[PDB]
């Protein structure tokens, strides 16, 4: 009951989930760049088929 | 307890579904096998003694290449095989053919199906029943089902998710022919029909989602976020929560009007979340652009009757209240003068998940919107000339004509119509 | 085309920090066994609302 | 030897109703496992007025919660103190109102209504001589406004001869959190104005202002604004409670306060709030409790009493105080505004003083006052059902449901006597 | 014996706001989440 | 609290924009990436991550000038949907930025500036940067100020103006960029400045010791005047002034709101190692029109208003010491209409340079906004350039061919000539 009570303990873990957002949308960004180099390495491979 | 039963008919269907499947066991923690590797997965999972869940759904069909990927698929195991329902023959862009000569034969084996889900529930709370106006089994066969399930079940909440023909981009020549008919039996047999539009889509994933190469992976994705807002006040506690029967009266002002329109927000990418800061003010000026609508209809033309607003994430009451009173101050945002207390807010604890593979970012905090406007008067009278000018020389009447129904469905529906938009100037009109 | 809606695996990347759920066992209790009903027969005191049985000498 | 029996209404009268009974049992040393863990033997002297004994040295509260959606009801147990409820008390139905006061008035509560008053006139039994009852619920939706206005028709014929309290939310005109809340708040006040002893006028608008304002709060959800409503609600009717010097229990104030029966809605207001930077800087005397507590700003109701006539005033007060000084600034405030009191009632203010404050606190202060200046809710609440009404908006959603079409000009029309009665007041 | 008795009231109000400061940086430094309110993959 | 929405338009006000926000980023410590190792809160915006997004707009009408930007070291920095970039440009013409091309890319920064305005609980005034030469500068600009004077009524617009050079012009048809703009600038413009490149021009080559400059060594320059008009809004002083002060106390009537911009002291660190550089010895070298930022001498004018920045250390005692000394000299002449014509502000924190400019370590400075009867030297120069080519139909075809008829050229000359006798009846003592 503490922690429903205090406020400064609400600011807190509204700050950590940003926190937490950050490092995951750095990771999606991470995954996007991997995909995009599969679609390069097909697209070198379609090249490939035509010659 | 609460439960709910969803019927997905159609290829527009069936690919809708596996959007709204593959985010619901992320949110619950499923495996594709169906088992955990806390009762939220009642409202649409079965709970056997093996500690297997079994989604409440039923995949209807009229051709058999949209359904055996869901056989064969990933997720071949988690459907109970008999909810995957196939035809023998598909209607082929017919509305005849749907609702007179092949939808006839399986929807005796439909009904039984959707009778051995509900028996099941100790109570219902509404259905869900997902269909495109393009194609024949998404109208046809999707309109004497309606009628079946109304005379069968009394006053369940039946909701129903639309795919209307985009404005000019259109797949067919007889899916103007569609639309008109099925109106006639959405007005009388349904309780609540959204309304989405492709072209609209198409150009919000473009310009936001900064993808230029859409494909129906990235559409079904963002329709998908929209009944998980839904659905996020029966699943997951909120400081206030709205059921389904909750908006269902507090949107309609009246038993002829129950198409509401879509909108979404933020729809940003994953590089630009980190640029812009994402608040409870912010998000909800964007449900208003009519650049970020999700139908091919302006609604600066028209005039607002209601707006239903379902707020996720790290959100709090005054902030919410504080950005609507900054909406109503403006005079470019009307709002019919017999409805001063437009809004309605739902506000919910539980962020939107992300899927793997997926085009959106983590958010913190979005919005949904359900608003009612008098713009949807300029997307049916372009659909009433496109379909007049057609019918007016007889084209493609002698497919409909040789196949069960006769000639006088099409002046009958065509005055519906007429009678139709007449009630949205009669209603938007200033006393 | 279709794979692509079940092609990843689950990463626990992309899942959010908060899971509250919706727990509804007493509830669901309270459903099945009925909200009492009344077949006893009619057991109060006799009271009076200023004294409850005086003293009364002489 | 006076009991209330506790009464929650919906969803709202749920989470009022869980805060209120955490303060009060700190205030009475209850722990949620239900023993006594007290430093005082003057705290278990008077503790009957809201509890029933329990094998083991225990203490149960007197409440029942009436519900429409068993979601709300399973959150109030898993927090604070949800342990100390029989589980018999619960009650709620399967199907809930959807927002809509006559699904909730004639289809959907007509049935529960039936196994709540099995439990009422148990807890009712209980006592040896009841006092009265009370009820909090919200004008603003459908389960707290449209089966407890037939919650209270349902023990009033039963009960003629007791007191009556409710709390009422008035919904506030600016936030407009339902489509339909006209249409609820209209035809609910017609079952308060003939049918409830004691009625109180709390405005969410308000309860905004104050902690924005006052209390300073940077993120003040809902639990903080039951930290206000229930502060008041322990203020009121300390007396029957704890003893005083001069003592004024509920009876004493529903007599004096009512000038005529139709005329019992009433605006509260606390006194000693105060922001935690200005609280160090700031005396605690009886004219700084009786300068806050008839502030604008401390009112817990969106009216402003500058443009109506105070018809008669209450302040009930807390802790060791002289009342000289109490009498002193009470005719103080009489005599230089000499425009927003009536003429023909004099020596309005009635008063009272309790010993025993509110923990970690010197003084404290609360307000009853019944001003000219309700009218202004109830008028501008009837511009808005009549713009709804004209042009036959969303009643099909009430009509259809076994309600005909005069049921609201029946209401309408009551409603437009109440704010012309309040007017010859003026 | 008013005056000291208040000085001592005045006190004893500085020792819990400091006493409440310092719960408040405990219950800060150790946060406990329940696994139930941990999603089930994470 | 106070916050402040940056525009700038053309190939001048990319170029503009980029070295005014180069010392905004080393005045406020703020890295290329956008985090730090209140200030800031009138030109930056606030993100949970701590990420700091300028207040600003770029417009333009080509992609070859914005997408250097793009990939240029402060990438990350700005926003990628606050740089509006066109299709097609003007090329050189008022007419086709004005008619056609510009009205394409009117709506989408009309609300692209609405979701800025929507973050501002207060705003104090919008800066606007522009070319009179080129036609994005002055096409799409004309319409950049009247629709922003409906959208927003009495908010603060301030221009720094780029008027074209008596003599050496990078375009021809640059008069008729000019003519068709003030009439525009009329109405619709509630401050302004001018700037000619040759003014700078003989600052550079005289004071900085810099043989060869290009337009780094230009656009640093007005990047030190911009600092000082927003630097009380930003930083406290002995007492400050903000956007709104100073412009009260310079124009006289509404018609007249074009001042001078001057700045002192502008020296280079070799002569930063000899000169000593007093409160005194900056005000008297803004008065000289050698180190005047125009090209007109107020010599054969006279002075209206002024205005004064001091930056730095700086007392209010030596403020007071150099303002009498001031006006006993005869070569400076006041208007007998306004006794009183002085304005001072004072601020505290000295101006950064950038490592790699061109000024040295200052301690003190000064930033003159006087308002002169010398600015009608420079119209009655151009209004014979204008008069001298359209005597005989000379570059007209070209405009009148996207829509506007020929008839407002004739009408942004005699509202030009309404104005050289506005200029003048207030130059007439009683
Ligand atoms: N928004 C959206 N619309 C879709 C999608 N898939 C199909 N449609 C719509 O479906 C219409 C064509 O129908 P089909 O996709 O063939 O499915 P159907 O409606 O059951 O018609 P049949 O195949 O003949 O049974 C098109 O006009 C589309 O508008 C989708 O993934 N997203
Ligand atoms: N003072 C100053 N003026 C500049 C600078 N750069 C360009 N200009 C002015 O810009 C004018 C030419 O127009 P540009 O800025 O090159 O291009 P624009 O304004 O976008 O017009 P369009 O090319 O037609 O789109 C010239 O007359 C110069 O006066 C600069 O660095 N300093
Ligand atoms: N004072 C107060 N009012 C509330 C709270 N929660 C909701 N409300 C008000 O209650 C109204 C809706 O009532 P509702 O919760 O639907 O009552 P129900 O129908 O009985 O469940 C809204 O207009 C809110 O202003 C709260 O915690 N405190
Ligand atoms: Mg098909
Ligand atoms: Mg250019």
């Amino acid at each position: 009951q503490f922690r429903e009570r205090c406020e400064e303990l609400r600011v807190e873990l509204l700050s950590i989930h940003q926190k937490k957002v950050c490092e995951e949308r750095k990771a999606q960004i991470a995954f996007n760049e991997e995909l995009s180099r599969q679609k390069l390495v097909e697209e070198q491979m379609f090249s490939k088929l035509w010659e | 307890m609460r439960e709910c039963i969803s019927i997905h008919v159609g290829q527009a269907g069936v690919q809708i579904g596996n959007a709204c499947w593959e985010l619901y066991c992320l949110e619950h923690g499923i495996q594709p096998d169906g088992q955990m590797p806390d009762d939220s997965f009642n409202t649409f999972f079965s709970e056997t003694g093996a500690g297997k869940h079994v989604p409440r759904a039923v995949f209807v069909d009229l051709e058999p290449t949209v359904i055996d990927e869901v056989r064969t698929g990933t997720y071949r195991q988690l459907f109970h095989p008999e909810q995957l329902i196939t035809g023998k023959e598909d209607a082929a862009n017919n509305y005849a053919r749907g609702h007179y000569t092949i939808g006839k034969e399986i929807i005796d084996l439909v009904l039984d199906r959707i009778r051995k889900l509900a028996d099941q529930c100790t109570g219902l709370q509404g259905f869900l029943v997902f269909h495109s106006f393009g194609g024949g089994t998404g109208s046809g066969f999707t309109s004497l089902l309606m009628e079946r399930l109304s005379v069968d079940y009394g006053k369940k909440s039946k909701l129903e998710f639309s795919i209307y023909p985009a404005p000019q981009v259109s797949t067919a020549v007889v899916e103007p022919y569609n639309s008109i008919l099925t109106t006639h039996t959405t007005l009388e047999h349904s309780d609540c029909a959204f309304m989405v539009d492709n072209e609209a889509i198409y150009d919000i994933c473009r310009r936001n989602l900064d993808i230029e190469r859409p494909t129906y992976t990235n559409l079904n994705r963002l329709i998908g976020q929209i009944v998980s807002s839904i659905t996020a006040s029966l699943r997951f506690d909120g400081a206030l929560n709205v059921d389904l029967t909750e908006f269902q009266t507090n949107l309609v002002p009246y038993p002829r009007i129950h198409f509401p329109l879509a909108t979404y927000a933020p729809v940003i990418s994953a590089e630009k979340a980190y640029h812009e800061q994402l608040s409870v003010a912010e998000i909800t000026n964007a449900c208003f652009e009519p650049a970020n609508q999700m139908v091919k209809c302006d609604p600066r033309h028209g005039k607002y009757m209601a707006c239903c607003l379902l707020y996720r994430g790290d959100v709090v009451p005054k902030d919410v209240n504080a950005a609507i009173a900054t909406i109503k101050t403006k005079r470019t945002i009307q709002f019919v003068d017999w409805c001063p207390t437009g809004f309605k807010v739902g506000i919910n604890y539980q962020p939107p998940t992300v899927v793997p593979g997926g085009d959106l970012a983590k958010v913190q905090r979005a919005v949904c919107m359900l608003s009612n406007t008098t713009a949807i008067a300029e997307a049916w009278a372009r659909l009433d000339h496109k379909f007049d000018l057609m019918y007016a020389k007889r084209a493609f009447v002698h497919w409909y004509v040789g196949e069960g129904m006769e000639e006088g469905e099409f002046s009958e529906a065509r005055e519906d119509m007429a009678a139709l938009e007449k009630d949205y100037e009669e209603v938007g009109v200033d006393s | 085309n279709s794979s692509h809606y079940g092609e990843f695996l689950p990463i626990p990347q992309f899942f959010p920090c908060n899971y509250t759920p919706k727990e509804q066992v007493f509830s669901s209790h309270i459903r099945a066994t009925g909200f009492y009903q009344n077949n006893t027969l009619n057991t109060a005191p006799d009271r009076t609302r200023t004294l409850d049985f005086p003293n009364i000498q002489h | 030897m006076r009991e209330i029996v506790h009464l929650q209404a919906g969803q709202c009268g749920n989470q009022i109703g869980a805060k209120f009974w955490e303060v009060i049992s700190d205030e009475h040393g209850i722990d949620p496992t239900g023993t006594y863990h007290g430093d005082s033997d003057l705290q278990l002297e008077r503790i009957n007025v809201y509890y029933n004994e329990a094998t083991g040295g225990k203490y149960v509260p007197r409440a029942v919660l009436v519900d429409l959606e068993p979601g709300t009801m399973d959150s109030v147990r898993s927090g604070p103190f949800g342990q100390i409820f029989r589980p018999d008390n619960f009650v709620f139905g399967q199907s809930g109102a959807g927002n809509n006061w006559a699904k909730g008035h004639y289809t959907e509560g007509a049935e529960l209504v039936d196994s709540v008053l099995d439990v009422v006139r148990k807890e009712a039994e209980s006592c040896d001589c009841l006092q009265g009852f009370q009820l909090t619920h919200s004008l603003g939706g459908g389960t707290g406004s449209g089966m407890g206005t037939l919650l209270i028709s349902k023990i009033r014929e039963e009960y003629p001869d007791r007191i009556m309290n409710t709390f009422s939310v008035v919904p506030s005109p600016k936030v407009s959190d339902t489509v339909v809340e006209p249409y609820n708040a209209t035809l609910s006040v017609h079952q308060l104005v003939e049918n409830t002893d004691e009625t109180y006028c709390i405005d969410n608008e308000a309860l905004y202002d104050i902690c924005f304002r006052t209390l300073k709060l940077t993120t003040p959800t809902y639990g903080d604004l039951n930290h206000l409503v229930s502060a008041t609600m322990s203020g009121v009717t300390t007396c029957l409670r704890f003893p005083g010097q001069l003592n004024a229990d509920l009876r004493k104030l529903a007599v004096n306060m009512v000038p005529f029966p139709r005329l019992h809605f009433f605006m509260p207001g606390f006194a000693p709030l105060t922001s935690r930077g200005s609280q160090q800087y700031r005396a605690l005397t009886v004219p700084e409790l009786t300068q806050q507590m008839f502030d604008a700003k401390n009112m817990m109701a969106a009216c402003d009493p500058r443009h109506g006539r105070y018809l008669t005033v209450a302040a009930v007060f807390r802790g060791r105080m002289s009342m000289k000084e109490v009498d002193e600034q009470m005719l103080n405030v009489q005599n230089k505004n000499s425009s927003y009191f009536v003429e023909w009632i004099p020596n309005n203010v009635k008063t009272a003083v309790c010993d025993i404050p509110p923990r970690g606190l010197k003084m404290s202060a609360t307000f009853i006052g019944n001003s000219t200046a309700i009218q202004e809710l109830f008028k501008r609440i009837s511009e808005q059902f009549t713009a709804m009404f004209r042009r036959k908006a969303f009643l099909h959603w009430y009509t259809g449901e076994g309600m005909d079409e005069m049921e609201f000009t029946e209401a309408e029309s009551n409603m437009n006597d109440l704010v012309s009665e309040y007017q010859q007041y003026q | 014996a008013e005056k000291e008795e208040k000085r001592r009231e005045f006190e004893a109000g500085v020792a819990a706001n400091k006493m409440c400061l310092d719960k408040v940086q405990e219950v800060l430094s150790t946060h406990q989440v329940l696994p139930q309110n941990i999603h089930p993959m994470r």
